[PDB]
RNA sequence: GAAUACUGCCAGCUGGGACUGAGGACUGCGACGUAAGUCAAGGAUGCUGGCAUAAUGGUUAUAUGCCGCCCGUCUUGAAACACGGACCAAGGAGUCUAACGUCUAUGCGAGUGUUUGGGUGUAAAACCCAUACGCGUAAUGAAAGUGAACGUAGGUUGGGGCCUCGCAAGAGGUGCACAAUCGACCGAUCCUGAUGUCUUCGGAUGGAUUUGAGUAAGAGCAUAGCUGUUGGGACCCGAAAGA
RNA sequence: AAAUAUGUAAGAAGUCCUUGUUACUUAAUUGAACGUGGACAUUUGAAUGAAGAGCUUUUAGUGGGCCAUUUUUGGUAAGCAGAACUGGCGAUGCGGGAUGAACCGAACGUAGAGUUAAGGUGCCGGAAUACACGCUCAUCAGACACCACAAAAGGUGUUAGU
RNA sequence: CCCUGAAAAUGGAUGGCGCUCAAGCGUGUUACCUAUACUCUACCGUCAGGGUUGAUAUGAUGCCCUGACGAGUAGGCAGGC
RNA sequence: GUGGCCUAUCGAUCCUUUAGUCCCUCGGAAUUUGAGGCUAGAGGUGCCAGAAAAGUUACCACAGGGAUAACUGGCUUGUGG
């Protein structure tokens, strides 16, 4: 997979997510992909329902699942919807998005401050 | 009908995540760590002062 | 026929609401606004005139006495919204004020014929306004200036800006 | 703006309900939606698609392809099932006593299924008798048989029948079909 | 590799159930400890430039 | 019906379904089966091979009734007799009163043997006769009686 | 020995502003409660005021702010210093037919098609019908000719559905259509050449890196429809010519 | 002898054990091909995704292309002519480059609210005549990619430096 | 950086006005502005997956639930006037 | 070893001719000439998937083409200055 990140480098922001962005990102923008539908978590037992099989009984199980990546971290992160966030709420705070993050951009590994950028796109 | 978020709606908040009332009263989010004594080597100290 | 007829017919039955979880919590006033405050009216018939804050009343309105004896506002009540709370204060533990309520202030039963279509004030209410006021002059009286501060009304001047007025 | 990975709108390319606007297919439509949606039998559900299907996609069925297939073992007390037309045949001398559903019997099949002392039935006497289809045997035509499949895919050495209206010697049988005349397909 | 995958499965059947047979990709490094003794840390900087003619 | 075609879908359209660059011409590669060698070649040697050049001997003056000779199969044999009596021949096959089928009557030259008929004698009458069909019937137990 | 900055966390508290109020008995998940119950918990209610009509709103004209090149066409590219178009009304261009392909609907089905004709009639209608004939039910070969079961109409792989067992996966059995494959049969080609004999006929039996638009428990016929094809004035208008 | 590009494999149509068929093959009961029986879930043999997968029939328009980055041929060169890969325009509006087919951003049902992209914030013109460190004075200053040009060569002009 | 090198024909173009510790050039840090783009909501349509028949509904290509999508010449098909 | 060490060295339909099979047909029988068939080569199309083909027009015609020349303009500036 990381060779896939240096191949879409230029085109995507990426980062290591913190246990508090993991967590307000799955609670605010979570979303289950049940029989090809996009269903808003909103309740244990749709992931009880879901991914049970697992183990996985709630959306902190989830959670758990995501931040220390386990054995089953395959099927929850694909039975999670792709998150749509916003545009950052305090804007990009570059003048030009299309460089690294090393020369002053947007894209590229930002590792530690893709929390930043995530919450104020949360 | 509508997408409740957590993080507001203490209600839905608690809905999901029962341990959130016992984190709200131990207050978990404010937790006073233990104090440790521990000092640096003075060779890490040399080579943090180098140059 | 000019049209030959909806095949289906729309229910003519009207159906009920849902049940609604909003419950009727009391108003949290402002904490600038406590009673025996002088307010600046913003709005109305009135507008400018310095009044006291006496009570607030069940449908969240403010009742008001700026007396006759000092500016003519007399008994009423005001909306929280559109007055002014000030930073002078008067004694109001001398006052009876809880007979006042909405049924005092209860209007008119207003029908569809009964109407002022081309072009007296109760004796109950002038002898309230009379026994509420002189408690109050007596309070007003006890300090410099303040009946004729009551007395003028309240305008904003040239190069005045209420965003860093204090009150 | 979305980076589609599919065609969008794509409608699911099979039929839900009869081209035909038979009412007796359609009340048998409805039937068997019914029993589609509030059973848990597959057989239903196959049935209700094949009472979709065309003309083609239903070739008849003939009363020997039923006998042959009342010969396999442990099938010979089951109802054959036929979501089509059960034609006669006079190649097979004797049948067993045996219920066949259709749709359609010619006169010639119901003669011979009711001489064998069997029974004609249709397919709401089918849903009524058997609605979790029990002790059933669903039986398809040759769908391939058809004249027009012997022309599809033609091409150089595919082996198809060229679409041709006189058929002889001087009719396609020269140049391009043999190497004393140029070349052999 | 069949056959070593074979072999472990006969193995895992008598102990060690769960043999994981399948190849996994390079995973990220775990926490090591490294050591100053004997490798004090010797600063680098940048070159000032010269012609080499 | 003229109201279910596209016509009327193109009323309003400049080109009528035909293109712009196009431009629904008269004859763009000439009529009928012209260039069949030339331009038309890929088609008909894909989709008619065969097509040109001669194979085989002329016929002068051929009339068609003197080739006339239609085949039966024996599995379609027992269909020349009656409903009515071929339940009664089947049962109580006898070498001695065994049916007799004019199959040229019924309107056949040739008897051909895609065969399997039941084991019942039967005269079987026609001008001509396969191999098979005569061994198959005789196995049968009947006859084949050879007619003009 | 402390503070503070910076960075990060809180399922910390709280004030101001804007947009939205979709749904319409109940059902769910919860929360607070000792319980009864209540609630911000599967989508707005409560209270109050004015007006009750041109007041809101619609239409229309104008003004203002910002934007807005002339359509059609050929074309890589048209607002074009490319062509047609001063204006308006009426007319004005993919049709019908013969023979067909695919698909679809319908009737009947190893058959199918009454309408050439006859009978009949309330008379170009409707109704009824014999013998033929067309296509199909057999192919193959230039032709003379010959002409489709070793077998449960074969074996193998898969296969929906069904059957048996089974708390439930699942495991067995049977497996139509269909797909791949190895065979068997019919005709052509090449070869082998028995009994027999008008001694040159006949061609049993067996075979093959050959070949067929075949068989292997028929699927066709007829009518109608959209689309497509060919001939026709053939979507409409248009030569210089020829007789 | 690279980089980029490119073929294949990563298993059930598999692996193993035993012994069945043949007219092929072997000196041979040796193999070859195809098999009968028997043993193989935490992972049935790397990752990620999978929007349903597989299959068929039939028919429209088109068969003048052009542009950008990069590779590249002829030519002094060309808004020239000719190739390669990709993305575009053609067929496409929208915000930005004043203006413009192709550039940047972003692709479009009808609306409301919020946030932004590219580009901007003296006035035209919505948005700091913001903050900070310097450089420059031109009797042809300069002022944003594509893009609407400039060179060799010079100056005790001025500023840093070896 | 500035100047010389540096010449073309109607009057004219950093887009214009104008700008000189800039409103120019290099660089840094913030705040702010606004697309048919992103997020949330409503409504229209389309596609997909579903529910709905033992006295319960205009008696079902109806009613309803859920999710996601929507540029378009030549052209194809569908529903309508 | 199924021509040339490998990568080039070549040719449809109709027609004629030859070889093969001694085979099929000439349709009212039959024999012998003659003719026609089936399988395999050759005779040739070099515009090489393959018409049988001389000019001229300053007397000219038609359908069209800015898919394309003969001015200006535009890019370029070898050459000229
Ligand atoms: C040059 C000579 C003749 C030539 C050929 O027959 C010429 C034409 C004649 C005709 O009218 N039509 C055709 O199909 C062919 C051929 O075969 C060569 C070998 C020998």
């Amino acid at each position: 997979t990381l060779e896939l990140l240096k191949l879409i480098e230029p085109y995507v922001a990426y980062g290591y997510p913190s246990y508090s962005t993991i967590r307000q990102l799955v609670y605010k923008r979570g979303f289950g992909k049940i029989n090809k539908q996009r269903v808003p978590l909103s309740d244990n037992a749709i992931i009880e329902a879901n991914l049970g099989k697992y183990g996985i009984l709630s959306i902190d199980d989830l959670i758990h699942e995501i931040i220390t990546v386990g054995p089953h971290f395959k099927q929850a992160n694909n039975f999670l919807w792709p998150f749509k966030l916003s545009n950052p709420s305090g804007g990009w705070g570059v003048p030009r998005k299309f460089k690294h993050f090393i020369q002053g951009g947007s894209f590229g590994n930002r590792e530690e401050f893709i929390n930043k950028l995530v919450k104020s796109m949360n | 009908v509508l997408k409740k978020n957590p993080l507001k709606n203490k209600q839905v908040l608690l809905r999901l995540n029962p341990y959130a009332k016992v984190f709200a009263a131990e207050k978990l989010g404010s937790k006073k760590a233990e104090k440790t004594g521990t000092k640096p080597a003075a060779v890490f100290t040399e080579t943090l002062k180098h140059d | 026929s000019a049209q030959k007829a909806p095949k289906w017919y729309p229910s003519e039955d009207v159906a009920a609401l849902k049940k609604t979880r909003k419950a009727a919590r009391p108003q949290k006033l402002r904490a600038s606004l406590v009673p025996g405050t002088v307010l600046i009216l913003l709005a109305g018939r009135f507008r400018g005139k310095r009044v006291v804050y006496l009570k607030h009343l069940e449908d969240n309105t403010l009742l008001i006495s700026g007396p006759f004896k000092v500016n003519g506002v007399p008994l009423r009540r005001v909306n929280a919204r559109y007055v002014i709370a000030t930073s002078t204060k008067v004694s109001v533990e001398g006052v009876n004020v809880e007979k006042f309520n909405v049924e005092y202030f209860a209007k008119e039963k207003l029908t569809k014929k009964e109407k002022k279509e081309a072009k007296e004030i109760k004796a109950e209410r002038v002898e309230d306004q009379k026994v509420v006021d002189k408690a109050l002059i007596a309070e007003i009286k006890k300090t410099p200036l303040l009946k004729q501060y009551l007395s003028a009304s309240f305008s904003l001047k040239n190069g005045d800006k209420p965003h860093m007025l204090k009150f | 703006g979305i980076d589609h990975t599919s065609k969008q709108h794509k409608r699911s390319g099979h039929r839900t309900a009869p081209k035909s606007d038979n009412v007796y297919l359609k009340l048998l439509v409805k039937l068997y939606t019914f029993l589609a949606r509030r059973t848990d039998a597959p057989f239903n559900k196959v049935v209700l698609k094949a009472l979709f299907l065309s003309k083609i996609n239903r070739p008849p069925v003939s009363v020997s392809r039923i006998a042959r297939a009342l010969k396999q073992e442990g099938a010979a007390n089951k109802t054959v099932v036929v979501v089509g037309t059960v034609t006669d045949d006079a190649r097979i001398f004797e049948f067993p006593k045996t219920t066949v559903a259709a749709l359609r019997f010619t006169a010639g099949a119901r003669a011979k299924i009711v001489k064998a002392g069997g029974e004609c039935i249709t397919l709401d006497q089918l849903a009524v008798r058997a609605p979790k289809g029990q002790n059933t045997l669903i039986l398809r035509g040759p769908r391939n048989s058809r004249e027009a499949v012997r022309h599809f895919g033609m091409g150089p050495h595919k082996g198809k029948a060229p679409r041709i209206l006189s058929t002889g010697r001087k009719f396609e049988r020269a140049r391009g079909r043999r190497r004393s005349k140029g070349f052999k397909v | 590799r069949v056959k070593a995958n074979a072999a472990k499965r006969a193995e895992a059947k008598a102990q060690g159930v769960a043999v994981q047979l399948k190849r996994q990709p390079a995973q990220p490094r775990e926490s090591r400890i490294v050591s100053t003794e004997g490798n004090v840390p010797q600063t680098l900087a940048p070159v000032p430039y010269e012609t080499f003619i | 019906p003229s109201r279910f075609t596209k016509t009327r879908k193109h009323r309003g359209h400049v080109s009528a379904g035909k293109g712009r660059i196009g431009k629904h011409r008269k004859h763009p590669g000439g009529r009928g089966m012209a260039g069949g060698q030339h331009h038309h070649r890929i088609n008909m040697d894909k989709y008619h091979p065969g097509y040109f050049g001669k194979v085989g001997m002329r016929y002068f003056h051929k009339q068609q009734a003197h080739f006339w000779k239609p085949v039966l199969n024996l599995d379609k044999l027992w269909t020349l007799i009656p409903e009515d009596k071929r339940d009664q021949y089947l049962k109580s096959a006898s070498k001695e009163t065994a049916p007799v089928i004019d199959t040229l009557a019924a309107g056949y030259g040739k008897i051909l043997g895609k065969g399997r008929i039941p084991n019942v004698p039967v005269i079987v009458k026609a001008r001509f006769v396969s191999k098979l069909a005569e061994e198959k019937i005789r196995a049968a137990g009947g006859v084949v009686e050879l007619i003009a």
